[PDB]
């Protein structure tokens, strides 16, 4: 009928970059903590 | 300030993830070979 309520307007696609960065930090924290939980250090 | 909330554009979540995995792969081989060279010569 009408009233599309807009759509393609920032924020929108920017989420992509943020998602990649956030995930990277989230994974790195999970993998690093899990790998370190076993006292497995590369150097001290 | 941060970007307003959202609840659409499922194609954004995919691109983000793809970047996370692709980034880890590249950085993994890059960082690994970057440190290895410091250890000893592997390329003959």
């Amino acid at each position: 009928e009408g009233c599309p309520t807009n759509g393609p307007k920032i924020p929108s696609i920017a989420t992509g970059m943020v998602g990649a960065l956030l995930l990277l930090l989230v994974v790195a924290l999970g993998i690093g903590l899990f790998m370190r939980r076993r006292h497995i250090v590369r150097k001290r | 300030g941060c970007p307003a909330e959202q609840r659409a554009s499922p194609l954004t979540s995919i691109i983000s993830a793809v970047v996370g995995i692709l980034l880890v792969v590249v950085l993994g081989v890059v960082f690994g070979i970057l440190i290895k060279r410091r250890q000893q010569k592997i390329r003959k």
